[PDB]
């Protein structure tokens, strides 16, 4: 078990679907990496300038949409790929 | 099989020249059954035979300052250690533990590699005359 | 003894594993540098704008995951490799 | 005598060692420039947004480890090379 620092979140990206709006299967570069993941670990919160900390809006168990970039890092934990990335890189939460 | 028959054959095949047959018989006796005999041009008026025992290859030292006996202009090492490295030795940082261990041992060292660049050669030669390690490349 | 200043931390990176998911030996560029280390020294804390100082969240003895970058420096202390790195590059702490 | 301004520190770079982990002499580019120096003069302190000044944590007489960069300047005083550089480049204090 790992907990992030400050306002960072552990997510795991969902598998890329091959079925797309019908029976046609997509293989190759057309099937891009999924931009949806399940949050796993959430830090205490971002440290404000004055000093107190505010909790994150995202709660563990929700489905989030994130924009992959330079700030997103991938590590191997429990022989499973997970993503560490800042909360500001979260775009929206489904349901 | 005997040396007399070999000398006779060498004499006959050399237009009846006794010296050639005797030289070939001596050379083949010295070099053994598995040895190799070659012929090259000389400089004097008399033929000569040189026999090499052990292993020898046509590669010399990479820096003249490695010489410890200027009397003959050659590098001689007694009971050395031989390091065989088939990788491009450029940075001294790769060789620190081996040199430290050999310095603790206190016996000379020889590096057989394809090449060594200027920096490592300079480090080795600096270490040579200061009495730390006796290294030839 | 070495002590950091402000929000810097001394860590030592763990040895890279040679066996991954079995007895297969990994040698070459496949075995990347380990992103996990043991914290050794922790500074007093980051200096806030108003003036007061807040202690770090990471405590000495924990296993941390850090992101290699331009801010991470490697020094030759007491014949042992260590890393000086800002607390902002700490991602998560194991257990 | 020379005194710095704000949060700049006067250090004296130590001589580079010629022997490393034994009697082997290191000459050339292998022997990197020393990253340890002896502090000489310390300024009053960094100025805050409000207007107050806070003294530096480093004191004159200590040994510090600093990272060379664009903000580090080399000046000749008393026929001796010294380094004028900001406190933010100090990484740790030895002992």
């Amino acid at each position: 078990n790992i907990r992030p620092l400050h306002d960072r979140v552990i997510v795991k990206r969902k598998e890329v679907e091959t079925k797309s709006a019908g029976g046609i299967v997509l293989t190759g570069s057309a099937a891009a990496k999924s931009t949806r993941g399940e949050v796993l670990a959430v830090g205490n919160g971002r440290i404000l300038e004055n000093g107190e900390v505010k909790p994150l809006d995202v709660k563990v168990g929700d489905i989030v949409i994130f924009n992959d970039g330079y700030g997103v890092k991938s590590e191997k934990i429990d022989n499973e790929e997970v993503l560490i990335m800042s909360e500001s890189d979260i775009l929206a939460i489904v349901e | 099989s005997d040396s007399k028959a070999i000398a006779q054959v060498g004499t006959i095949s050399a237009n009846s020249d006794e010296t050639v047959g005797k030289l070939i018989a001596e050379a083949m006796d010295k070099v053994g059954k598995e040895g190799v005999i070659t012929v090259e041009d000389g400089t004097g008026l008399q033929d000569e035979l040189d026999v090499v025992e052990g292993m020898q290859f046509d590669r010399g030292y990479l820096s003249p300052y490695f010489i410890n006996k200027p009397e003959t202009g050659a590098v001689e090492l007694e009971s050395p250690f031989i390091l065989l490295a088939d990788k491009k030795i450029s940075n001294i940082r790769e060789m620190l533990p081996v040199l430290e261990a050999v310095a603790k041992a206190g016996k000379p060292l020889l590096i057989i590699a394809e090449d060594v660049e200027g920096e490592a050669l300079a480090t080795l030669v600096v270490n040579t005359m200061r009495g730390i390690v006796k290294v030839a490349a």
